[PDB]
């Protein structure tokens, strides 16, 4: 239904070991599909996607410009950061970016995005309108008024509104093979017993995508959302995710106990029990 | 595709 | 200037089946700062060719990884994830447990 596209970056300083080092990544929804490192040998953006590889050689000069843009840019704000906090030049400290859009599946935006952190703590943010933003403090505040002078969340909206919403679009269509099919979980139960009183249920979903997905455990039709312990969901490394979710069960009870999984690529929701 | 930033902090 | 500690997960891509070809995987998440150190071991020694993802991070803004390697589960190899990040006064070892 809804995709989002989205850029990350991060700029680290190192004093004493050279210029900072610079890593930005793009997402469409879950899946990665360009990367650049500036300390990888010679720095280009490359793809990681094989829908992406379909662009001509232009398309990489210019992400790639603007890739190494931003790494000029950042080592710049890192100094001015420096001003602004009163700190020393002997630490490392962090510079954050993430922006992009979501549509809907009409694919009209949904929403547009673009913030900046600074040693893991918001600076400035765009707000949903496209038009004002949310300083975090007294520094970011100069920042806010030297961009309201200049006028950047106008540059942002067209950007948001047009260039991201049609780009996207263009991956999803060139990437519907990947992009626009859900993998729905395989799932089973295991049984780990605990002791002679009491085991452990463990319901696993594995190879699915995207990576949102809902796993829980009743009892008699009653949800155990107290004594159920999840796990983050992890990648399994090629593009599929995994989730598992236990319960402790008093033994000879197993049967009792349902577990429940929703994922976009089910057809109806799946009930399983631990089966002997 | 990237959008060209433009503007310092 | 915020600090974090990982979390830390070690599990393999697929079910576990001694003697068959597998992926194991050290996935840490929710840290900040970035700097931080990932061995693969295998029966405590480090393993040498180990792949990880790029670093990207989540809406809170911290960084998560995949470390990766292929490996074939024995009963008797024993695998586990070393971490060693500025919010850990000492390396934080997590064993592979299969059936987690």
């Amino acid at each position: 239904g809804s995709h989002s596209m989205r850029y990350f970056h991060t700029s680290v300083s190192r004093p004493g070991r050279g210029e900072p080092r610079f890593i930005t990544v793009g997402y469409v929804d879950d899946t990665l599909f360009v990367r650049f490192d500036s300390d990888a040998a010679s720095p280009r953006e490359e793809p990681r996607a094989p829908w992406i590889e379909q662009e001509g050689p232009e398309y990489w000069d210019r992400e790639t410009q603007i890739c190494k843009a931003k790494a000029q840019t950042d080592r710049e704000d890192l100094r001015t950061l420096l001003r602004y906090y009163n700190q020393s030049e002997a630490g490392s400290h962090t510079l954050q970016n993430m922006y992009g859009c979501d549509v809907g599946p009409d694919g009209r935006l949904l929403r547009g995005y673009h913030q900046d952190a600074y040693d893991g703590k918001d600076y400035i943010a765009l707000n949903e309108d496209l038009s004002s933003w949310t300083a975090a403090d007294t520094a970011a505040q100069i920042t806010q008024r030297k961009w309201e002078a200049a006028r950047v969340a106008e540059q942002l909206r067209a950007y948001l509104e047009g260039e991201c919403v049609e780009w996207l679009r263009r991956y999803l269509e060139n990437g519907k093979e990947t992009l626009q099919r859900a993998d729905p979980p395989k799932t089973h139960v295991t049984h780990h017993p605990i002791s002679d009183h009491e085991a452990t249920l463990r319901c696993w979903a594995l190879g699915f995508y995207p990576a949102e997905i809902t796993l829980t455990w009743q009892r008699d039709g009653e949800d155990q959302t107290q004594d159920t312990e999840l796990v983050e969901t992890r990648p399994a490394g090629d593009r599929t995710f995994q989730k598992w979710a236990a319960v402790v069960v008093p033994s000879g009870e197993e049967q009792r106990y349902t577990c429940h999984v929703q994922h976009e690529g089910l057809p109806k929701p799946l009930t399983l029990r631990w089966e002997p | 595709r990237r959008k060209w930033r433009r503007w310092h902090l | 200037m915020i600090q974090r500690t990982p979390k830390i997960q070690v599990y393999s891509r697929h079910p576990a089946e001694n003697g068959k070809s597998n992926f194991l995987n050290c996935y840490v998440s929710g840290f900040h700062p970035s700097d931080i150190e990932v061995d693969l071991l295998k029966n405590g020694e480090r393993i040498e060719k180990v792949e990880h993802s790029d670093l990207s991070f989540s809406k809170d803004w911290s960084f998560y990884l995949l470390y990766y390697t292929e490996f074939t589960p024995t009963e008797k190899d024993e695998y586990a994830c070393r971490v060693n990040h500025v919010t850990l006064s000492q390396p934080k070892i997590v064993k592979w447990d299969r059936d987690m």
